């Protein structure tokens, strides 16, 4: 009877037509024959596709799940509640066979086999493999496909744009789904580890891709680390106002209408962001003076502290570091051009490491506190300690040459007020043997007094102007155009970058600096200067009990004998072993120029050096 | 970083020691009137363009005081009050308690003045050594022959080694005279002084000195050398900071201490080369000399790096070093004062060679010369500081004769 | 007997006749009726298995039309049911008129087009052909093949025509998408133009209708979206839309139409490429450069590096360092200028910082040779000329561009060294002395009389280069610049395809007519230009044994007195006899060469020959 | 290139050069105050070899104004106000005698006066002389001046001079004949001029305008750069086959470029003095009227190949020198102006011969002795040049 197959569309066993639970097909035979019957199976395919579509809305009605797949059930209801309205009325009017029945339900199979297919991928790993399985189908031809794709994706993109929304106007994250691609690392170490970008997480639909990626993660450091309650504030108001009052949500906006604002609202925060950094936060007068003082630009103030503090720096590591190096420090600044500047509050010391002991001319350290200033600006250690590390390689040059000058004075008054003056027989002797210890002084001298020029301008000074002021103040490679040729932004000389790029240009110059050729079948070239500055810290150091001697020399002959030709006997033998001992540490100096110069001709870098140092 | 105090002596010192504190004057802002200008912001640092604060380091050489004013620590002596009313009345900040008046023309009347009143000498210098905090060299301007810089500037450099113990580094800046009577051994009586109560000297010919700008000219020659030294003093950079930096790294030996100096006159390639002519030297050369130390200034600002660096290279083939010197040429990249237009470009060498064998030696034979044709107690002691300076200044002309060969390794 | 045939066309069983008989009457009308049905299942299995997301998007609006079919099938069996229940009294005669006269003529049609695609599913001005999966290329072409196979039918045509209007609307869709905007969007292969600025744009010809196979018409519209691109990369303008609209040819694949709108397009692509490269790269004051830097237009430039660096360029490339040529050049040609963010430098004073001047290790009389099948030889001159300017004046362009400037600097240096060999020669002080003998007197008044004319042939034949050829050739080029720019600042020579062809004829004749394109004639302008020079730095030498030939002059500048002044002067004599007659031996051969290729190729080279052989004789 | 400085001598040297100086000004537009014009930086012509580049941006020439007299500087000095005034050099000379003897006490202080002009200038490469062969300030103190300046340059600095021979006081035979022995020996190029000659061409003050035309356009490749002719050495390189041939003459033209260079070869525009049968050595024709249609000169060069005289040892060759137009002035018509060496100057040196062995057999302290001996050496030094004259023309050229 075709009563009972409008009773069967419904899911309803009459006393003929009965099922199962799931997975069954519609066997009922005897009917009429295999005539009738053969017919009645693809429109009883019509009617296994209702229920087992009709159980998995009803088990998943809006429960058991919290995803963006609760807005596809809203999608999977509204066809159903209108399949079940169209069977009603093709059996309001009286049907004479049951082939105008399957005339009218004909239009709807390519709805419901598409509704089908991406019900039966639920369970399964539901991230991005439902929202882009329905965007794949989203541009196809077939437009009662493309019809039920674009009704489909158009309210399941709203859950999704809800989270875009929120990046762009207010700069927060509401996701909890494993879901858009700003994820937060929860190693909070500095402002690298949290937010990152996945590119693997990146839809097909979002055309830009990375312009929302800098305009969230710039928000949260214009919200959080350098507060600024004012701009933010005004920013919220207006852009959120402009996209919700006229285009009612991202969603309803098409896609040239997404670029032109995210374009538009890209350069707006970059413009903001560039103004606190060098207005008010003045990153390159800061960088420059990162210089002066890590990097002994200016030495006056480093060759001051070795002056008035060489009674301090002789203990161990047992200085309180509050009372002392404060002393120290502040006189210091007084005798030195640092007095005047400006910046003087931000200019702090300490020792470092004080646990170790080892000496008090090891441990100095100088430091520029950076407090707020409200940028980090990404400073963290790995931008710090290799940039205290080269402070200190520099604090060794600039002590052996405080210490071999003050050796030059130290031993022209000794010729002077000692050795001209002693008998007129024995200074033959004396004045050829202090003749080799000032001019050994002399081949020292020279060794670092060009080390130095060689670090202080080929190394640091030229990589700061490229890295540093060329990136920032100069243009890069990069156009050509005349603007008038087709139809409160204010442009700046400060080459307008992001925090991902503001990091690198000073990661990089601080890399390029304790990298760059000899800093890092033999040792390496930075243990190789060590050895040689050992050399002249035992050279000093065994110089002033040649100095100590001289003097009481003078003490024998203004005072005079068998018992004093025995004493002076042994006092020029302390002499001879001594001028000998000399001689051990100035071939060792003249080792010097052999393994160096043959490690310095094997690099094009290095090859000016070899003739110079 | 301790200051400098200036001995202006003589006739000479003081239109040179004029000149030396007009460009000190110019180069640090301040007038004649000793007010501080504001200081110019310097273009290694630029601001948001939308399209007091003092760098330098003058405390060196002028003193401070509450209402800003810059006093040079220079003193002043001479003979006659002329020369000296000259000096003040040009430059008004000059301190008048450090003017000290009274003709001597010889090295005798120089030297018993010096004795007469030490007392009023010695409490002049320890004066300015109260205003200072730290103190750590003297410098000198005196004329080896002439006016009486010769004779009280001998003295004056004395008792700065009795008094501090000679421990304060000596620039003595002293002016050689040109090729007169008193002329030959007006020299050889301060030059034993010269090489026993000092630590450096730069040695400045006059009649080789209107050879190379072509007497107000001739002192503006000598100002521009001696503020040249000071220019990494006063603006500090990476390296020599001190006086004591600069002269160790240049004097190997205490007997070696006399050292030449050379003007370049462009780039800054070119400039290297320019300053390795024979013919820019102040002092005389003769043969080829063989050069022990050298220093090349370049205080007028150079941002071009990798280029000094061919010229160095380039200067180092062209010059004949002692074979016990290493071969290190050493450049400073001094910089350019705020104050002084930054177009031109300046250029100073000065050097340790073996040309002082001729200067010396052109002394020695004019002085045994005239007191064999020439010639109370007081002809004993003439004549034995005749024979203790005659085998004083030898001793430092075989050491430069014996500095060429390869010596000093025994 | 009738209502089991009513279910047979459905694609089902009747239970007496076939599958989804023996006892045949005189039914032959039903002989032919299960034959029409028996096929009606083909149509329905050809949607289940080829709507996939494979196999091309074209074929899937295919899918939905015969699906739409499939209910317009179902629609006229409700008649045929009323036609069974009532009262008709009319059977076995008018049922075959009914079902075949407004659907067999869609049916037929409609599975043959079918079953070609399951055929061809089993087989499987650029490149890459190899079409995978028959998606769209081969179906689009046997639709043409169906229309042509059954010409002389109104009734039958008219479907196949309106078949063929809705499958391929949208192809339409990104075929007017190409052509209008540039955007190449398709997210399977499944178009023409096929995204990899040479080897980017391959046109696949495999999947060709017939319509688009002329050699002509393929590069109408491959360059129409790539000159679009052009204008897309450089100012920006995703989506442009000009504030105006376009016609949007919309029709079909088949019509008058479409080679009107494809080269309506293409004008269009033009005169947007074009109107960037005159005004806003501005491409006149480029081609104004060119001729300063590589023709010499103003040589007061070069003439200033060339006597300055004039010891450097004489000698061997081992006795010269490359640094020291180089850092010349830039003082006098470049200026270093700041390039503060701000500042916009115009094109003038971008190429002019960009030049370099190489001297690597070949020669000006190889690079001619190997084109075709002393310092100042091997110079040359190199222009990175950025984007998009180095898509016209390409490297084919400024080979052909660059090596014109080795020769006018070899000859410019060889009018250098006569111009400063002719000031020793006459005004010197070794060279002319007083009281000397007559017997060296006239050696020396010999030797000025063929440097005369040896001087005045390098002062005629460049004459001619930087005259006859470089200067008339460029008055033609620079006409039809100006009076092109004229017409573009109308609008919001006509063709970016024709401006790279005119310049390149530029260049060549240039190449042709300055005697370095022909086997003899190089071999002939290499032999003279080293003779002059071999002559050049013999005058040199003579200035030290003209010393010894006068014995005041010597007495002045310190073998004396001996036969050997005689001997020593016949060798002068000997050495100089024979550069004279060998002046003369290469000149006649020279002469006779512009004689033999003047005269059949270039009537420009034959003016040299009417005005070179009336000068020599003479 | 390389810079030029120019030296005006004499009463009839500044008169040329205030015209000369006034009209290489108004081809660059620089106006008659020492400030500049906008170009109708960024400027294609090189003023920069004839004038000073200044800090204020002031134009000076580089030119010396050498003379006895204050009379004719007051009025190159307010007509052109531009002249800078040490370059300028002052104080009655009728002859030769008493004009020579200023050069020699006066030497050191006019070598130091042209040093200045050395080291203002980056390479050198010409000097300039324009004076009158004939009267006593010019020919006397400037027969000194190109002396002193050949030793010490010694041959790498070019000497052009622009002198002016006299038409016809009774003493003018007497000086005529020993300023040409100094322009033999020791002067690099020579052009001559004839006052008679200048005055036909326009049909005193007439025929400065015309010298001005001609010693301007010479160097107007030089000035404005162009394809060739660069620099100064390659023009004179062509007119000067051997340098005791020197002496140069020029050509005036006053519309088509085939009929201007037909009309720049006719005896009848020339600016010498020109005989029956001349044959010319050398020739060089500046179209400086932007002529651009290069058919017109190719009918013009091969036409006069096969038409003028030509001397048998030299090339026949007609250069033609395409001259660029001044933007600042206004485009007139096409300008020609032709330079060459001739047979055409043995008429007015025998003329000069003529005139001083008739005075010699007519004889119009210690100053007599001397005077003969230099009447005798200037007089075989000007006859050697008429036996080269007449040597070269023949056959006897070419051989021992």
């Amino acid at each position: 009877i075709l009563t009972y197959l409008p009773y069967t569309m419904l899911g309803s066993d009459s006393k003929i037509f009965t099922f199962s639970n799931n997975y069954t097909r519609l066997e009922i035979p005897k009917d009429i024959n295999n005539s009738f019957s053969s017919l009645l199976r693809e429109v009883f395919e019509f009617a296994i596709l209702y229920k087992q579509l009709a159980i998995v809305v009803d088990r998943y009605k809006g429960t058991l799940v919290s995803a963006i797949k609760t807005a596809y059930i809203a999608i999977l209801e509204a066809q159903l509640n209108k399949y079940v309205n169209d069977i009603n009325n093709i059996f309001n009017n009286k049907p004479n066979s049951i082939l105008v029945v399957y005339n009218s339900i004909f239009p709807w199979i390519s709805i419901l086999r598409f509704l089908y297919r991406v019900s039966n991928r639920l369970n399964r790993l539901d991230g991005y493999e439902f929202l882009t399985f329905i965007y794949s189908f989203t541009n196809h031809g077939d437009p009662k496909i493309r019809g039920i794709a674009v009704t489909a994706f158009t309210e399941v993109v709203k859950p999704y744009y809800n989270i875009v929304e929120h990046w762009i106007v207010k700069g927060e994250l509401i996701d909890n789904n494993n879901e858009f691609f700003i994820i937060f690392d929860q190693e909070q170490n500095e402002f690298n580890s949290i937010i990152k970008l996945l590119p693997k997480k990146i839809p097909a639909f979002i055309k830009s891709s990375d312009k929302i990626f800098q305009i969230g993660k710039t928000l949260i450091f214009l919200n959080k680390y350098c507060r600024e309650l004012k701009w933010v504030n005004q920013y919220n108001v207006k852009y959120s106002a402009i996209l919700f009052n006229n285009h009612q949500g991202l969603a309803s906006m098409t896609t040239n209408e997404m670029i032109k604002l995210i374009d538009s609202q890209y350069n707006e925060i970059l413009t903001f962001l560039t103004q606190i950094i060098q207005g008010n936060n003045k990153l390159f007068t800061h960088v420059y003076n990162f210089k002066r003082f890590y990097f002994m630009e200016t030495n006056d103030f480093i060759d001051a502290i070795m002056v008035k503090g060489k009674d301090v720096f002789n203990e161990s590591s047992v200085n309180i570091s509050s009372t002392y190096l404060r002393k120290v420090l502040q006189d210091a600044i007084q005798i030195s051009s640092v007095k005047n500047f400006e910046y003087v509050d931000r200019l702090d010391s300490r020792v470092l490491n004080p646990q170790h002991g080892n000496l008090g001319w090891e441990s100095f350290t100088i430091e520029y506190k950076i407090d707020d200033l409200p940028m980090s600006y990404l400073f963290e250690g790995h931008q710090h300690l290799q940039y205290l590390k080269m402070f200190h390689f520099l604090w060794k040059l600039r002590q052996l040459n405080n210490l071999l000058n003050w050796h030059f004075e130290m031993f022209n008054e000794l010729n002077h007020n000692v050795v001209t003056k002693l008998s007129s027989r024995n200074r033959r002797p004396l004045a050829k043997s202090l003749s080799i210890i000032t001019s050994i002084r002399f081949h020292f001298t020279q060794f670092l007094n060009e080390l130095i020029a060689y670090l202080s301008y080929d190394v640091i000074e030229e990589n700061f102007q490229q890295h540093i002021v060329r990136k920032l103040f100069y243009n890069k490679n990069d156009l050509l155009l005349n603007k008038s040729f087709m139809n409160d932004l204010p442009k700046f000389n400060v080459n307008l970058l992001t925090i991902d790029e503001l990091v690198e240009l000073h990661g990089t110059y601080i890399d390029s600096i304790i990298n760059s050729s000899l800093l890092n079948t033999n040792i390496s070239y930075i243990d190789q200067i060590f050895n040689i500055l050992q050399t002249i810290f035992n050279f000093i150091n065994t110089s002033q009990e040649f100095y100590s001697l001289v003097v009481t020399f003078g003490l024998l002959v203004r005072s005079d004998e068998l018992e004093q030709d025995q004493e002076d006997l042994e006092f020029q033998l302390h002499k001879i072993k001594r001028k000998i001992y000399k001689d051990i540490y100035q071939h060792d100096y003249k080792r010097q120029l052999n393994d160096l110069k043959n490690d310095l001709n094997r690099d094009y870098n290095l090859k000016d050096l070899s003739k110079l140092l | 970083p301790g200051e400098t105090i200036t001995l202006q002596v003589g006739q000479c010192g003081n239109q040179v020691g004029l000149q030396y504190w007009q460009q000190l004057a110019t180069e640090h802002g301040i007038q004649s009137d000793g007010s501080s200008t504001p200081y110019p912001k310097d273009i290694n640092d630029l601001q948001l363009q939308e399209l007091k604060y003092r760098n330098d380091h003058p405390e060196l050489f002028f003193t401070l005081s509450d209402s800003n004013t810059y006093t040079p620590r220079s003193i002043l002596i001479d003979m006659e009050p002329s020369v000296i009313a000259k000096s003040t009345s040009a430059l008004p900040m000059f301190n008048p308690r450090n003017v000290h008046l009274s003709a001597a023309n010889n090295w005798i009347n120089g030297y018993k003045y010096g004795t007469e009143e030490e007392e009023t000498l010695l409490n002049l210098i320890d004066r300015e050594v109260d205003k200072c905090d730290n103190l750590s060299n003297f410098q000198l301007f005196h004329s080896v022959a002439g006016g009486t810089g010769s004779g009280v500037g001998s003295k004056m450099l004395e008792v700065i080694s009795d008094r501090y113990g000679h421990k304060k580094l000596l620039n003595t800046f002293s002016i050689f005279p040109s090729n007169v009577v008193v002329q030959p051994y007006n020299t050889i009586l301060t030059l034993k002084r010269l090489i026993d109560y000092s630590d450096a000297t730069f040695v400045f010919h006059n009649d080789s000195l209107n050879r190379i700008e072509n007497f107000l000219g001739a002192n503006k020659l000598i100002a521009l050398v001696s503020a040249s030294v000071s220019n990494p003093l006063r603006f500090p950079g990476y390296m020599y900071s001190s006086m004591e930096s600069i002269v160790s790294n240049l004097i190997p030996t205490p007997d070696l201490k006399f050292l030449t100096s050379s003007i370049a006159p462009l780039n800054e390639y070119d400039m290297l080369l320019e300053l390795s002519n024979d013919r820019y030297k102040t002092n005389r050369v003769g043969g080829d000399t063989s050069y022990i130390s050298m220093l090349n200034y370049l205080i007028g600002y150079n941002l071009d790096q990798r280029e000094i660096r061919k010229g160095i290279l380039k200067s180092q083939q062209r010059i004949s070093f002692v074979p016990w010197v290493a071969r290190s040429v050493l450049v400073v990249h001094g910089k350019k004062s705020p104050y002084l237009k930054n177009t031109n470009l300046e250029g100073i060498q000065v050097t340790n060679n073996t040309s002082m064998i001729d200067v010396f030696t052109k002394i020695l034979k004019q002085f045994d010369l005239l007191i064999k044709r020439k010639a109370v107690e007081e002809e004993n002691e003439v004549m034995e500081m005749f024979n203790e300076s005659r085998e004083s200044v030898k001793s430092i002309i075989d050491e430069y004769k014996a500095c060429k060969e390869i010596t000093y390794l025994d | 007997i009738i209502r089991e045939l009513l279910f047979t066309l459905l694609g089902h069983e009747g239970h007496y006749i076939q599958y989804s008989n023996l006892d045949i009457s005189l039914k032959v009308i039903t002989k032919k009726l299960v034959k029409f049905g028996k096929f009606y299942s083909g149509l329905k299995s050809f949607i289940q298995v080829f709507d996939n997301n494979k196999f091309g998007k074209i074929v899937q609006k295919f899918c939905s039309e015969v699906r739409k079919f499939l209910s317009s099938y179902q629609q006229v069996l409700i008649n045929v049911e009323h036609e069974f229940k009532f009262n008709k009294n009319f059977n076995l005669n008018m049922l075959d008129s009914l079902l075949h006269q407004e659907i067999s003529n869609e049916m037929t049609h409609l599975y043959q087009i079918g079953i070609e695609i399951s055929r061809i599913t089993e087989e499987r001005n650029l490149y890459y052909g190899k079409f995978d999966c028959c998606k769209g290329g081969l179906l689009l072409q046997v639709i043409q093949e169906r229309m042509v196979y059954y010409k002389g039918d109104p009734t039958s045509l008219d479907f196949l025509t309106q078949l063929f209007d809705i499958v391929s609307s949208d192809y339409i869709g990104m075929l007017n998408q190409w052509l209008l905007e540039g955007v190449i969007n398709d997210p399977f292969d499944e178009f023409m133009i096929r995204e990899k600025w040479n080897e980017l744009f391959l046109i696949k010809i495999d999947g060709l209708l017939n319509q688009f196979q002329n050699s002509t018409i393929q590069s109408k519209i491959l360059n129409t979206g790539k000159y679009l691109n052009i204008f897309k990369r450089c100012t920006g303008l995703h989506n442009f839309e000009s504030l105006k609209e376009k016609l949007t040819t919309i029709t079909s694949l088949a019509a008058p139409d479409l080679e009107l709108k494809i080269d309506e397009f293409y004008h269009r692509a033009n005169k947007m490429l074009m109107k960037l490269l005159f005004d806003g790269y501005n491409f006149p004051s480029v081609v104004n450069i060119f001729q300063r830097l590589f023709l010499f237009a103003d040589s007061f430039q070069i003439d200033n590096f060339i006597d300055s660096t004039f010891s450097e360029l004489k000698r061997g490339k081992l006795k010269i360092s490359v640094s020291r040529l180089q850092k010349q050049y830039d003082d006098i040609f470049k200026e270093k200028i700041e390039n503060k963010v701000g500042v916009r430098p115009s094109v003038y004073d971008v190429l002019k910082k960009n030049q370099k001047l190489s001297v690597t290790s070949e020669s000006l009389y190889k690079v001619v040779e190997e084109l075709m099948e002393p310092t100042i030889t091997s110079v040359d001159l190199t222009i990175p000329l950025p984007f998009p300017l180095n898509l016209v004046l390409n490297q084919q362009l400024s080979y052909q561009y660059e090596i014109m400037f080795k020769l006018l600097i070899n000859i410019k240096f060889i009018s250098k060294y006569n111009s400063s060999n002719w000031q020793e020669m006459n005004y010197s002080k070794i060279w002319t002395n007083s009281h000397f003998n007559s017997s060296v007197k006239k050696w020396i008044l010999r030797c000025r009389v063929l440097h005369s004319r040896i001087c005045s042939f390098i002062h005629e034949l460049e004459n001619y280069i930087v005259h006859d050829v470089i200067e008339h050739n460029f008055e033609e080029i620079k006409n039809l610049i100006h009076t092109t720019a004229t017409n573009l600042a109308t609008s919001e020579i006509s063709t970016v395809e024709q401006l790279i062809q005119k310049f390149l004829d530029y260049s060549s004749t240039l190449l042709n007519d300055s005697l370095l394109t022909r086997e003899e004639s190089l071999r002939q302008l290499r032999k003279m230009l080293d003779f002059i020079f071999h002559f050049n730095n013999y005058i040199v030498q003579v200035k030290k044994v003209l010393v010894l030939l006068n014995h005041e002059l010597f007495n002045e500048y310190s073998p004396m007195d001996q036969e050997s002044i005689d001997k020593r002067f016949a060798n002068l004599s000997d050495t100089f006899l024979m550069q004279y007659e060998k002046f003369g031996e290469n000149l006649v051969t020279f002469l006779a060469t512009i004689k033999q290729v003047g005269e059949r190729e270039n009537q420009g080279l034959l003016e040299l020959s009417n005005r070179l052989e009336l000068c020599f004789p003479e």
